[PDB]
């Protein structure tokens, strides 16, 4: 349910 | 490896293609290949490596929990017998979603990240074993549950002590660490409470830093910060 | 063939979980199983068999005309040399998507259409022909290309004569046909008019007959009008 | 471009 974080960072 | 063949700058051509194409499955083999030509990879190559699996891994991920809801209400009192299809084809999913895993793990273990000396690549590296470790966590059911769960708070724990040590409070790898430790947290882990105060401090912390950024740092750094604020719009 | 020691009911039950868990390869292997057993196929196992194809060959058509795009750029007057990479990569997917094709031709004669007496069965099988002859055509560009179209319309014209003959004009098997033929007509064939009067004709005849349906079978007749309308709108 | 059929029909 919670939201992880996009694969893409920088 | 069927990429052995491949020039490594074909590879990374290929997987922008295939991304461009919504063809996980195959950006993930040509990063694969790309990864095994033993060079360390660029900030756009991991980007490119975390995307192709996590879409990947995401998809069997959504599919396992589909299976399992199914599973559980055929165990519930009134529910008639339908044999063991569900189970089996429930198991034959997690199966390859645990191979997906293992092959991801496998990579960061021989050998991105013992060659990752730089913050930003050795940080973003243990964040995704601690990722694919968390998966393989939310389908375990057995003796080593405790132990993939370990390797899991491990890896984010390393990740943790660097990014603190060595990023500014407002960096995008630093924050989705932060982020995914807190699911971590308050999804496998049973500990609602540090999931919470690991999201606060995080927040509070980039909130105060976003003074130095440029526009365009601020927008990244903004975007993962409203994630850590929808989580704690759910968890409170 | 892999799903030969499973059984049949455990095959169509596996394809409707994978149905489920939108994990369309799955269910198209499952299917494929089922349709290898040798037993004709029931109304809901047909539709079974046939969502599962139409949805791995979608992803695999929209993926090629991503890459085929961008090869076409690619050839324009002041692009850059990129090397053969995107063309190779628009060769790979157009090879799986033919091999998908080439299989679900291969159910149909081996021997799905051969024992298909009623209308129902033999004009869905000679509707699926001529689709995947027609996602063939989308493709070709060789020799063989008029043979390819000529394998379309051929399936497309045995299964309007039949449906014609046996079917209310409101049938949606009938009007879905009718729908895809006049898509080959101005898509494929380059015969426009042939498209807008097919559908034309298709939707005012189904119309007049609306009002024999029930509640439930209007509903299945008019959604299919409303595309023949939709395209309608988009050719005139 | 154009629209063609769902898969399922009856
Ligand atoms: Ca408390
Ligand atoms: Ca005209
Ligand atoms: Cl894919
Ligand atoms: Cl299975
Ligand atoms: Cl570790
Ligand atoms: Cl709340
Ligand atoms: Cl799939
Ligand atoms: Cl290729
Ligand atoms: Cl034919
Ligand atoms: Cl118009
Ligand atoms: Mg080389
Ligand atoms: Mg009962
Ligand atoms: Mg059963
Ligand atoms: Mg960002
Ligand atoms: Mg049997
Ligand atoms: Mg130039
Ligand atoms: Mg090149
Ligand atoms: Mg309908």
């Amino acid at each position: 349910r919670a939201h992880s974080s996009p694969a893409s960072l920088q | 490896g069927a990429m052995g063949s491949m020039e490594r700058a074909s590879l990374i051509q290929k997987a922008k293609l295939a991304e461009q194409a919504e063809r996980y499955e195959d950006m993930a083999a040509f990063m694969k290949g790309a990864v095994e030509k033993g060079e360390e990879l660029s900030c756009e190559e991991r980007n490119l490596l975390s995307v192709a699996y996590k879409n990947v891994v995401g998809g069997q991920r959504a599919a396992w929990r589909v299976l399992s809801s199914i599973e559980q209400k055929s165990n519930e009192e009134g529910s008639e017998e339908k044999g063991p299809e569900v189970r089996e084809y429930r198991e034959k999913v997690e199966t390859e979603l645990q191979g997906v895993c293992d092959t991801v793990l496998g990579l960061l273990d021989s050998h991105l990240i013992k060659e990752a000396g730089d913050a930003e690549s050795r940080v973003f590296y243990l964040k995704m074993k601690g990722d694919y470790y968390r998966y393989l966590a939310e389908v375990a059911t057995g003796d080593d549950k405790k132990r993939i769960i370990d390797s899991a708070r491990s890896a984010y724990q390393e990740a943790m002590d660097i990014s603190k040590k060595e990023m500014p409070p407002t960096n995008p790898i630093r924050l989705g660490l932060a982020l995914n430790f807190s699911v971590f947290h308050y999804e496998i882990a049973n500990s609602p409470e540090e999931a919470i105060s690991l999201a606060k401090t995080t927040f509070d912390e980039a909130m105060a830093d976003l003074h130095t950024l440029s526009e365009d740092s601020y927008k990244d750094s903004t975007l993962i910060m409203q994630l850590l604020r929808d989580n704690l719009t759910l968890w409170t």
